[PDB]
RNA sequence: UUCACUGGGCCAGCAUCAGUUUUGGUGGCAGGAUAAAUCCAUAGGAAUGUAGCUUGCCUCGGUAAGUAUUAUAGCCUGUG
RNA sequence: AUGGUGAAACCAUCUAGUACUGGUUCCUGCCGAAGUUUCCCUCAGGAUAGCAGAAGCUCGUAUCAGUUUUAUUAAAAUGAAGAGCUUUUAGUGGGCCAUUUUUGGUAAGCAGAACUGGCGAUGCGGGAUGAACCGAACGUAGAGUUAAGGUGCCGGAAUACACGCUCAUCAGACCAAAAGGUGUUAGUUCAUCUAGACAGCCGGACGGUGGCCAUGGAAGUCGGAAUCCGCUAAGGAGUGUGUAACAACUCACCGGCCGAAUGAACUA
RNA sequence: CGUGGAGGUCAGUGACGAAGCCUAGACCGUAAGGUCGGGUCGAACGGCCUCUAGUGAGAUCUUGGUGGUAGUAGCAGCGAAACCACAGCCAAGGGACGGGCUUGGCAGAAUCAGCGGGG
RNA sequence: GCAGUCAAGCGGCGACAUUGCUCAUACCGAAGCAGAAUUCGGUAAGCGUCUACUGAU
RNA sequence: GGCAGCCGCGAAGCUACCAUCCGCUGGAUUAUGGCUGAACGCCUCUAAGUCAGAUCCAUGCUAGAACGCGGUGAUUUCUUUGCUCCACACAAUAUAGAUGGAUACGAAUAAGGCGUCCUUGUGGCGUCGCUGAACCAUAGCAGGCUAGCAACGGUGCACUUGGCGGAAAGGCCUUGGGUGCUUGCUGGCGAAUUGCAAUGUCAUUUUGCGUGGGGAUAAAUCAUUUGUAUACGACUUAGA
């Protein structure tokens, strides 16, 4: 329905909104994912942080070159669990993995561009209240990741600048409001609100 | 072997770039980080050593201490740094639009037969009053958050016959990065001294490429913790003097040194060995942090310094001091 | 020998048919404790006590403790 | 072996001699096993019985059946013309796994006698791959429903519904475990209860008596046997703290203020 | 189904082109195979009923020929041999064989010298 | 190991109790640890008596 | 010393615990000690919260993606005008796949949105969710040729003032007039024979040849030579 959905991480389970996105991807959806470093992850930190470092011991017995690297940026871990649920080195799953992109924070243009979430993966609507959960923001920080400061510093200029154009648009849909008040009880208000309208 | 060397590979190029600066200073004034100079051999100094609770408090001691050249250094351009998720990134630089011709020879490797058409257009950039230069500063200033300084040595004023100025980025300190920019813009095609950059007892590191021995040698290395002696204005005379000498003398030995020309520029002193050989490009920072220590804050009285020649056993510091030593003359 | 109809070959469209098969709408019937309920009655009963009244009572007449089986709400049981 | 060859073993025939390693050449259809029972004792080998074919004869069926029940083998139900007699004739003697009767046994496991099933000659779907696991016994095709497995992606199918259950610092989806855990959830048997259940504070917490003995001292509380008695509202010659010994605090035992369910052991 | 030859038969085909060979041309039969078109070619060959047999991918198979090894070793110029099913990256599961199977991660197109690590 | 009493319980069997012979380093917690030195327990397991690699395009 | 030898000093070169210099400073923390406080009206470092406190991450150093990225200067003519920017003229290569619009706050989910008020606050009042089944847009030959009405608004295109956006800004907004449509409203004509449908061809990235109008109009390698290099390669110097 949307050309290119952008959707927003925070709040969201990896395994869940990755399973979601990855089914998409599959069919032909162009999905992108920001505000990466807010994702969550269920459990408290000590799970999700050792769990991590278990992973991180397989890499290779003789060689990390000569295999695997462990991605610190939480979109990276979003992307590692979503590549385990695409057919990788297949035509079919590497053309879908290109239609993915995912970004820490909201880099423009997305940022001008409206997004969406995901009901089905939103950790209020899952997680029972009362249980601990993690955040890949303090986890990539822990595993190395260097950036959590500046995404979370240049963010904040992000949030501003934004609630002054929603209270341009504030006051403006305001205006309209009272446009669209005055003009109701008309003769064509009136029959639109027979046929529904 | 270590580890955390290896692979023992090729170095990237003769010159070796600073990898980290001092984090930073958002209310000292705004003044410079780094310098570039050469190996200029090495001497022998004695001094006395005034470190209290030590087996030689008080005592003479001998110590090998390099010297490296270290002539004025002159602002080509400055370059704006703004950070981004995926790491620092460079927006724009800017040049002086009077680049000497050591910088011009930089960007060309046949020289001789290029028609040597280095910046033009950019050039013609300064025909007005600096709306297209002033605008690409302004936005550095409105964007930018660390500012970077592009210098290249004066490499003309040193004997070596390459005559290509070396070219590196220093980074700079300071609040107000308005302030930093617009120090930036007074020294443009202007030059900088070390006493501007460094002093006596100043505790510094150095970084330069090691000796080759046609797998071994051609690395970079940053032996850290060196600490500066003496800051000789090589231009005037008695630099190789002291206070309680008073005898005038120059650092450079007789016959010069070993595969290098005379000093005629300003040099410094330095405990040590710094890595690489003569002739070798050496890049300077301070300690990258406020070190503290007694061994760091001690000063030193600086006694005599060896200028002798090391072509063999020396005997005289000066030729005046060799009237005391002729058929082939009379 | 000239077209000007049909036969002749490729792919399909529509109407109604016969076999297999999938998924909806709707109607008429026999059984249940001749469904059980609900509902309409009828005689009783207490309580997570309705109305009415009485013991302190600030919160302006408010409640928390009584008495009280329907009363200015209702409920359950027994039978038609 | 025969007949010759050269002197600091070879040549030609009997001889293509005498047998376990290897190979054994075009297509399709049908049928199609065995893997062991009888003496010569077994290592040696056939002859016979069987599995599968071919003709003839008799008979289509009271001819029977890997089927269900009396009786001391009639007969009643189901299924079928596939029933019987010779005559002759390729290949076949490995067995593995599981089940059961079961004797033997010491760290153990299990070994071993026999019986019945799967494989052994075997494709298909699931079991993430997998002898012997689950269903399913195959001509080439179109249509629909299913077996076992599954329905977050890889992976075709519901991030379906309902009821409970768990925070695990590699959980969970994969027998050394009898017991431990102030982990969690639902129950079983008993004790008390508006004469006031539990807990929290306060008071009482006594007389013989400093009970008898060791002895500088054991006054309840370093030690040895009794552990008696009167009133009490309930109080142990005293459960601990505590002193050189006293003293002092406390519980167990009741009482006063509070206000309803509480406590003890077990089962899952 | 196909091949060597034989009796009969088609008063068969054939220098205006029979045999053999090639065909990213076509047709027939589930199959052994058969037929047609084009190119080459130069003197014999085929349809059918029967007869006949020295009649149809591997055996460290025989003969003959041709590749990598290799323009390498070796003595500018000349110029081999051994060997060669195929490739020859890791953790785990692959029941007893992991080098091909499975779960994940890998891999440079191409080229090349040393420590010798194995051989 | 052999033999024997008793029993929380399991339903006649039986746990444990039961009788005879046969680190040198560093950080924490306890120790009559006055100090020094020291043992014990835990933590770090730190610390000691054709292809792998590498030069080069 | 012409010939083949040794001796005293002696560089350079080879070249060493056989000599000199250097070898860092912040977090999450476990064990552990505690604060607060239930589980259970006492108690408790723990269940909800929290401080100190060694293993891990950060600081720093080494290497730097044959197919990681950013900024900067130059970027070839009379090579028969080579190179490149812009308008269209025709062709080609293909489309991990348009067939109305990716419609922009933040924060909580045991609470928040929109309007209003004064007591500008964790304040009072009104009301919304229980899905986007929404909002905008949508009529005209794949959207024509023309006449009026009412507003002077809406909107496509080219000029033009000003502002914002550096994270991948490469876009987002506003003053001014110019020119078309305006289905907001009422009228005058064409649709055909694509024969009962055939996606019935209406966009996207790249390139060449062509014109017409603009702009700039160079370097690297080989060579000589050199050593701070060098097994051989390779790499670093200097020149009209």
């Amino acid at each position: 329905v949307e050309p290119v959905v952008v959707i927003d991480g925070k709040g969201h389970l990896v395994g869940r909104l990755a399973s979601v996105v990855a089914k998409q991807l599959l069919n032909g959806q162009k999905i992108v994912v920001v505000r990466a470093e807010e994702l969550n992850i269920s459990g408290e930190f000590f799970r999700n942080k050792l769990k991590y470092h278990d992973f991180l011991r397989k890499a290779t017995a003789f060689n990390k070159t000569r295999g695997p690297f462990h991605f610190r940026a939480p979109s990276r871990i979003f992307y590692k669990a979503l590549r385990g649920m695409v057919s990788h080195k297949t035509a079919r799953g590497k053309a879908a993995l290109e239609r993915l992109k995912v970004f820490e924070g909201i880099p423009p243009p997305y940022d001008k561009k409206k997004r969406v979430v995901v009901p089905q993966a939103l950790r209020v609507l899952r997680l029972k209240p009362g249980r601990k959960y993690t955040t890949l923001g303090k986890l990539s920080t822990s595993v190395g990741w260097k950036y959590e400061d500046v995404v979370a510093k240049l963010e904040a200029k992000r949030k501003v600048s934004s609630a002054e154009y929603y209270a341009k648009k504030r006051a403006f849909t305001k205006k309209v409001a009272s446009a669209n008040a005055t003009a109701a009880e008309s003769d064509v208000a009136k029959q639109l609100a027979a046929l529904g309208y | 072997g270590h580890l955390g060397f290896l692979p023992r590979k090729r170095a990237a190029s003769i010159r070796a770039r600073v990898k980290a600066f001092p984090k930073d200073d958002r209310s000292k004034p705004v003044a410079l980080t780094s310098f570039l100079g050469y190996k200029a051999g090495m001497t022998t100094i004695v001094r006395d050593l005034d470190r209290p609770g030590s087996k030689f408090h008080k005592r003479e001691v001998v110590e090998a201490v390099t010297v490296v050249d270290t002539p004025p250094v002159v602002v080509v351009g400055v370059v704006g740094y703004v950070e981004t998720p995926r790491g620092l990134r460079s927006l724009t630089t800017v040049w002086a639009e009077h680049l000497s011709d050591e910088v011009k020879r930089r960007f060309y490797k046949n020289w001789y037969k290029s028609k040597k058409k280095a910046f033009t257009k950019y050039s013609a950039k300064y025909a007005q009053d600096g709306a297209g230069i002033e605008r690409e500063l302004a936005r550095i200033k409105k964007y930018a958050s660390v500012v970077r300084v592009l210098v290249h040595t004066q490499i003309r004023k040193t004997p070596l016959a390459q005559k290509k100025a070396h070219l590196a980025e220093i980074q700079l300190n300071g609040g107000s990065i308005s302030e930093k920019v617009d120090w930036a813009r007074e020294h443009f095609e202007k030059t900088v001294a070390v006493d501007s950059v460094f002093e006596q007892n100043e505790m510094i590191d150095a970084i330069a490429v090691t000796k080759g021995h046609g797998q071994r040698g051609y690395h970079s290395r940053t032996s850290i913790n060196h600490k500066i002696y003496r800051v000789g204005k090589g231009d005037d005379e008695a630099n190789g003097a002291t206070s309680f000498d008073r005898t005038k003398k120059t650092i450079t030995p007789m016959g010069g040194f070993v595969h290098y020309g005379e000093i005629k520029n300003d040099f410094i002193m330095v405990k040590g060995c710094i890595p690489g050989n003569r002739k070798r490009i050496v890049t300077l920072r301070k300690s990258l942090y406020t070190n503290t220590s007694r061994k760091a804050l001690e000063e030193v009285s600086l006694k005599w310094i060896d200028t002798a020649s090391k072509f063999g056993k020396g005997r005289f510091q000066t030729p005046a001091e060799k009237h005391a030593f002729l058929k082939k003359d009379l």
